[PDB]
């Protein structure tokens, strides 16, 4: 469940603003959805492959398939920053 | 009713 | 990698379904990432209308309304009811 994680972000953005319950279950619905999205898409991309394999480049094209393109550009930059600062 | 989560 | 979102279970979940065999160290912190940058999205314009509103709490009349009046947000996400 996504719940704990949405709650931290939301109090980064909105540190005075609470979240109902049957909101929380919205927004943790829209997540589990797209990572679906993403999941199942990249699976297509890693079917290329023998031993299919998602790497980041597999989910970067997902990301960019999926999302509408100004969400893609910008998640796809956010994808990129967090693999760079984990990789280094 | 929907209570804080 | 800078993130609130849990890298940890993806490669397990996704190993688990068969989505692949094998998945590289940069899939999940890539992928927590994007979903984490979603969530923000979301959030801040739920919480804007919130605001807008005067309420201190995001009621799902707010996520709809975020949802509605975002053009890229409705394609991503289809309708919200209630």
């Amino acid at each position: 469940t996504y719940k704990i994680y949405i709650f931290k972000v939301l109090k980064q953005v909105h540190p005075d603003i609470g979240i109902s319950s049957k909101a929380m279950g919205i927004m943790n619905s829209f997540i589990n959805d797209i990572f679906e999205k993403l999941a199942q898409e990249s699976s297509k991309l890693a079917r290329y492959n023998k031993k299919p394999t998602i790497t980041s480049r597999e989910i970067q094209t997902a990301v960019r398939l999926v999302l509408p393109g100004e969400l893609a550009k910008h998640a796809v930059s956010e994808g990129t920053k967090a693999v760079t600062k984990f990789t280094s | 009713d929907d209570d804080d989560y | 990698a800078g993130l609130q979102f849990p890298v940890g279970r993806i490669a397990r979940f996704l190993k688990a379904g068969k989505y692949a065999e094998r998945v590289g160290a940069g899939a999940p912190v890539y992928l927590a990432a994007v979903l984490e940058y979603l969530a923000a999205e979301v959030l801040e314009l739920a919480g804007n209308a919130a605001r807008d509103n005067k309420k201190t709490r995001i009621v799902p009349r707010h996520i709809q309304l975020a949802v509605r009046n975002d053009e890229e947000l409705s394609k991503l996400l289809g309708d919200v009811t209630i």
